[PDB]
RNA sequence: GUAAUCGCA
DNA sequence: ACAACTGCGATTAC
DNA sequence: TTGT
């Protein structure tokens, strides 16, 4: 028995910054390079026109109309005469305008940024990597520090060697004086860096396995006494194994994963396609605007002059950096960053992670097309597999096949001239609308669906109302109950659909709970009633006679369709007891008593009364006559229920 | 609610998908041990194999 | 009957000609946006289906 | 062959699962084990662990052959498990061209070169004495991966001396440039020892190896390591054994004992050879299981109560107690 | 009631579920290393932990469950409860290529190893709460997610 | 398109 | 730092 | 808040 083999793999990691620019760089006919956003404009100004190298860039990104170009000639994609991909006056492409749906875009940043989920999660994978601690690397991110080596595969002229530069007071104007300015700019990355570039050389220029090494070396060494010390020192000592462990199992993991920790600082951000932030304008997009333009303004100060203040360039960085934080997750560092309105701005984060966030609101749940709701009112006389359904739902949820069969018969030309007439309520749509749905099944279901017994399927019965008819003994299953309650309901389309619905999702499949399995479709609250009325008796002792018989049951019948029609006449009470005489069955269950007398005649026929019954027998032990004291109800319930099977078992044939 | 979306997401993997996996061990099920119920002792044995 | 364009497009047109609705093998747009959203976080996603007859991988864009 | 070490893993899954006609053989385990050794892309050593403790399965014919110990082999020593190795090896030697068939004709990295590289890093030295008659009996030739360091001394003979990482003294200098121009000089092809910032070894003894190179150990290293190994078991079962000893001088020597034994992990020497360490012994292990050495239902606090407890609800037996020693049979160890 | 169910099921604290249970179970891990050695009684203990713990387990929901009139089957406790004591902890002290100290393993993977390798595997029987087993699962979209 | 507020069962 | 019922419908305010 |  060779199964059937289905392989599907997904996979996540980190994306180099030459992945995020090819999923935006594309060459025009031209030669151009398209991807890169520079600009904070939007929009047009009372033009609603998306501008030209702009967060709704129409050449970077795509047209804004399908065929439709910003030029102003519109063209059609694949014509059988040639023509041009794109214009060459006007970047953007003649293509469907759903490419601004998945189309990407990236900014580049003149100064590196670090991700906020790894530097600033309480878990750091960074300052896991490099064994610097938390708060160094936090104030030489955020707070103007220095680090005297960030590089350790290169050669290093200055011995400084120290972890955290707190000033910058130590002496560089008469070193970068007397060697030569640009040499001096030439080496200083091997020399004291600040921001983002001494992050950035430690995590290239790192060799996992010395890691390794060193970290199972300190593990080694670490645990031979520490647990004989104080439980402050055992604390100690056991956090920085985890800590020690943690960075083995980072380092081997790295080592074989085709990913690089040098891509955990972003040294170029990938922009979302515009039409999933669209404007009505997103936070979104005052986010990227507000990085646009600091990251602008930044580079403007680079290209202007070296001799420029390094305190501006080094406070826009900052700036531009939790510009970035504020975009990708903002609460992680305890700054809400509020906007005008003093209301705090959402980010990617947000936007993923929540129960209103992308997973359970979208993938986990979605509203879909054929789909009506109403209330809920009793049918009680419907069958376990139908149910009622009002003809103004049906009408809108079978209208495409409605017009199929208008289009099939004789009855409408087109489309349109169907449509007009399901609009205009004519008669022949019902009737079309009945012939359609005779072997479709519905799905119902309700919004507290607990149990699998939520949804089921019946079939839709055409109602004059506007209330959704149920079969009463399915309601325990639905908890449903008459008072306001409202259901949904759900057409498959597809034959396999189809096929699931009728076979599987129905009632009389679907007769015991999946709990314990029990029966939970049975008579509740009026049925029951009826039956106890039905099966409880008669007043048997003091209740029924006023004196004692000894002192001193009247009717015979011979079938049970004579009592039952005795009844209906009025002739006998529900409760009036009566002899039936039965054919040799002996199935009343009764308590095991003897006799209470038992009369013996001379002939050799003997009586023997009992509390429900009489037995007459003869000489021959043989059971001539057998009688059965009960009333009208019992015999009903009994003479239904085997009526039942018997038609069941006639109309099998 | 919040009971019934825990417990599902713990054991929404598993399936019925092989006829039997060749396991020679089983629970031993003896009334004695938990002061013998019969009720109990016969909703255990019931649908087990 | 919620979120795949393409499909739901060819619906209508498969119901009122009266064939067979093939069962739609793309991701539908709520996933690709989760692509994109995630990539927007510089994370990737890819689908790569492998097919056992000739192990070769194979994307799914 | 194919690379994904899961499309194997699930026709495994299939007939191990499946029914009799269909249950897997040696062949199977070793296929993959086979495919999960030669992965390209994670870790994939636990599932190879997991995948022998399942081929562990005695009176089912599933017995090791040549390829099996030559794949374990050539998986532990992969990853840095040189004492699984050993032990397989010392099975594979039994079998007669077991050294051929660990030296898949060199395509996968030579695995028994680079065994004899990781026994020889560790220092480990008798244990590759001995895989090297085993080589010699087979007539296997060493491979070619007898790789110098950046030292020429280096070779898997000498480099487990004391010095280590260090060329020894000899009468004429070390001419350097001869070297050069030996290894190959100004014809662009010398192997330039210089740090890069890629995810590759510039070491060439690292190549073969999942993560690294073994760690540099010398022979008196190993040795002192694994006396005091041995003692600190010893000082444990003298903890975990109660003061009850075959010494009967209780007072002095318990003493003299522990501080001898903090001393060495960090002439009265009967008494500590009169501690047994009994490891490995299934034997004495399952005597010992089988015990010759609220108003809910809860097991007995006891220890050999909630043994009989268990064997008497049939949790765990005597027969569930046994090991590759055992089941693959190897006598020797 | 439902809160207590919510307690058992997350696992927060084994002296919430029973004190006689928590003895039991330190008591063995104390005692189990004296005997049987280093490679029987691992194992052992382990398989006694999980038979215990299951048995409690599901003793107490079922209890609390018919307190009230509420009659479920014994097969969906025991489904769920596999899961919780389904895996174990390795202890700190064994380090080695294969496993790293604090990570978790699966019971039948983890006595499957010990059996095959000689390398000392120190590994204690961890009930995990039922959130926490959603996030530790091989999938990271569906249940890490 | 998002919030606030109430209701529903 | 993290999560704490399920959905639906109405209004006004941006 | 309540607890994790
Ligand atoms: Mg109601």
């Amino acid at each position: 028995m060779i199964d059937r083999y289905k392989h599907q793999q997904l996979r996540i990691g980190s994306v180099s910054p030459q992945q995020i620019s090819a999923w935006a760089t594309k060459i025009l006919p031209n030669g151009e390079i398209v991807g890169e956003v520079t600009k904070p404009y939007t929009f047009h100004y009372k033009t609603n026109k998306p501008e030209k190298d702009g967060l709704f860039c129409e050449r970077i990104f795509g047209p804004i109309k399908s065929g439709i170009c910003a030029c102003g000639n519109y063209r059609v994609i694949g014509d059988e005469k040639e023509d041009p991909k794109f214009c060459e006056q006007c970047g953007v492409e003649f293509v469907d305008s759903r490419i601004r749906r998945y189309q990407m875009g990236y900014i580049k940043l003149a100064c590196p940024v670090t991700h906020v989920w790894y530097l600033k999660r309480l878990p750091s994978y960074i300052a896991n990597l490099l064994d610097k601690p938390l708060k160094e690397l936090e104030g030489l991110v955020y707070c103007d520090f220095s680090f005297a080596r960030p590089i350790t595969k290169k050669p290093t002229f200055l011995r400084l060697r120290g972890l955290f530069e707190y000033e910058i007071q130590s002496w560089k104007y008469s070193i970068p004086l007397f060697f030569t300015t640009q040499g001096f700019d030439t080496f200083r990355n091997r020399e004291i860096s600040t921001g983002a570039g001494a992050i950035r050389e430690q995590l290239a220029d790192l060799d996992l396995r010395i890691i390794i090494e060193n970290s199972l070396v300190e593990w080694e060494e670490l645990g031979e006494e520490g647990h004989t010390g104080n439980e402050w020192e055992d604390r100690k000592v056991g956090r920085r194994k985890d800590f020690l462990v943690r960075r083995v199992e980072l380092a081997k993991h790295f080592i074989r994963t085709n990913i690089e920790p040098e891509w955990m600082v972003l040294c170029l951000l990938p922009v979302l396609p515009p039409e999933l932030r669209p404007i009505m304008s997103s936070d979104i997009n005052e986010l990227y605007r507000r990085v646009i333009y600091r990251n602008n303004t930044l580079t403007d100060l680079l290209t202007t002059s070296r001799s420029t203040p390094g305190e501006l360039v080094m406070c826009q960085e900052k700036l531009v950096q939790e510009a970035v934080d504020t975009l990708l997750d903002n609460g992680i560092r305890g700054q809400p960053m509020r906007d005008g309105h003093n209301k705090v701005y959402k980010s990617f984060s947000d936007v993923i992670e929540g129960k209103e966030g992308r997973f359970r609101e979208t993938l986990l749940g979605k509203r879909v097309d054929y789909s009506g709701r109403s209330v809920i009112v009793v049918g009680p006389s419907l069958s376990l597999h139908r149910c009622g359904l009002p003809r103004e739902i049906a009408i809108e949820l079978f209208q495409t096949f409605v017009i199929r069969g208008l289009i099939r018969q004789h009855l409408a030309s087109n489309i349109g001239v169907a449509k007009s007439k399901i609009r205009e309520k004519e008669p022949i749509v019902w009737e079309i609308l009945q012939e359609v749905m005779q072997g479709h099944p519905v799905l119902l279901n309700r919004a507290p669906t607990l149990h699998r017994l939520g949804i089921q399927a019946f079939q839709p019965v055409l109602v004059e109302g506007r209330a959704i008819c149920l079969h009463p003994l399915v309601c325990k299953g639905f908890n449903a109950d008459f008072d306001g309650d409202q259901m949904a309901v759900h057409v498959p389309l597809s034959l396999e659909a189809q096929v699931e619905a009728r076979l599987l999702m129905f009632s009389h499949m679907n007769l015991l709970s999946p709990a314990i399995g029990d029966p939970i479709s049975v008579p509740t609250q009026d049925m029951l009633i009826g039956l106890y009325v039905l099966t409880s008796g008669n007043h048997r002792g003091i209740c029924v006679n006023r004196y004692n018989p000894c002192n001193r049951k009247e009717p015979f019948f011979s079938n049970s369709y004579d009592a039952i029609g005795a009844y209906r006449q009025k002739r006998i009470n529900l409760d009036s007891p009566l002899w039936l005489r039965w054919r040799l069955d002996q199935r009343v269950i009764a308590s095991r008593e003897t006799p209470i007398e038992v009369h013996y005649e001379s002939l050799g026929t003997f009586y023997e009364i009992y509390g429900h019954y009489l037995i007459v027998r003869s000489l021959k032990k043989q059971i001539l006559f057998i009688y059965i004291r009960t009333t009208v109800g019992h015999i009903a319930l009994y003479r239904e229920i085997e009526e039942a099977i018997q038609g069941f078992s006639r109309a099998y044939s | 609610g919040y009971l019934t979306r825990r417990l599902v997401e713990v054991v929404q993997h598993i399936v019925v998908r092989r006829t039997d996996c060749g396991t020679a061990r089983g629970i031993s099920v003896s009334p004695r041990n938990g002061m013998m119920p019969e009720r109990i002792f016969i909703q255990t044995l019931i649908g087990r194999v | 009957k919620s979120d795949h364009i393409r499909a739901r497009q060819e619906v209508l047109g498969t119901t009122i000609i009266g064939g067979t609705i093939p069962n739609p093998e793309d991701a539908p747009e709520s996933f690709r946006l989760l692509v994109r959203e995630l990539r927007s976080l510089a994370l990737e996603l890819n689908h790569f289906l492998v097919s056992e007859k000739n192990f070769q991988i194979n994307r799914k864009e | 062959t194919c690379g994904i070490p899961e499309i194997a893993f699930a026709t495994f899954e299939n007939m191990e699962y499946g029914e009799d006609h269909m249950k897997p053989d040696t062949e199977t385990y070793n296929w993959v084990i086979q495919a999960y050794t030669r992965a390209e892309s994670y870790d994939r050593v636990q599932d190879v662990a997991e995948l022998l403790g399942m081929m562990v399965e005695d009176h089912k014919r599933v017995q090791p052959n040549v390829r099996t110990y030559a794949l374990l082999v050539e998986c532990f020593t992969k990853y840095c498990v040189v004492r699984e190795a050993i032990r397989h090896f010392r099975g594979l030697k039994n079998f007669e061209g077991g050294t051929q068939v660990l030296y898949n004709d060199g395509k996968y990295g030579d695995p028994l070169s680079l065994y004899l590289r990781a026994l020889c890093r560790e220092g480990r030295i008798v244990e590759l004495l001995e895989a090297l008659e085993a080589m010699a009996k087979d007539n296997q030739p060493i491979p070619p991966r007898a790789m110098i360091l950046s030292r020429k001394y280096r070779t898997l003979v000498s480099s487990w001396i004391e010095p280590l990482q260090e060329e020894a003294e000899l009468g004429y200098e070390i001419d350097y440039i001869a070297r050069y121009v030996a290894e190959g000089g100004l014809t662009g092809d010398r192997k330039r020892w210089v740090p890069r910032r890629g995810k590759t070894p510039l070491d060439p003894d690292a190549e073969g190896f999942i993560y690294s190179n073994p760690r540099e150990t010398s022979f008196k290293q190993r040795c002192l390591e694994e006396w005091r190994l041995h003692h600190r078991k010893l000082l444990k079962t003298l903890h975990n054994e109660g003061p009850s000893i075959l010494g009967k001088i209780s007072e002095s020597d318990y003493i003299r004992l522990v501080e001898r034994l903090r001393k060495i992990i960090k002439e009265l020497d009967e008494l500590i050879s009169r501690i047994k360490l009994h490891e490995g012994n299934t034997e004495f292990w399952k005597r010992r299981f089988l015990g010759e050495g609220d108003d809910d239902d809860w097991f007995p606090l006891d220890i050999q109560e909630a043994f009989v407890e268990m064997r008497k609800r049939n949790i765990f037996d005597v027969s569930d107690m046994y090991t590759i020693t055992d089941a693959w049979g190897w006598t020797w160890e | 009631g439902l809160p207590k169910v919510e307690q058992v099921l997350e696992v927060r604290s084994v002296d919430s579920i029973s004190m006689n249970l928590e003895k039991r179970i330190e008591g063995w891990n104390k005692c189990i290393t004296r005997i049987l050695g280093i490679p029987w009684g691992f194992l052992i203990g382990a398989e006694l932990t999980i038979a215990q713990s299951r048995i409690s387990l599901v003793n107490k929901i079922q209890q609390v469950y018919r307190s009230q009139g509420v009659q479920i089957h014994n097969r969906h406790l025991e489904i769920i409860v596999r899961q919780i004591t389904s895996k174990v902890l390795v202890s700190e002290d064994g380090m080695s290529n294969v496993f790293s100290p604090g990570e978790l393993i699966g019971l039948l993977r983890a006595e499957r190893m010990g059996r095959a390798l000689e390398e000392a595997i120190c590994y204690r029987v961890v009930l995990l709460g039922i959130t926490r087993a959603s996030l530790n699962t091989q999938s990271f979209i569906s249940e890490a997610s």
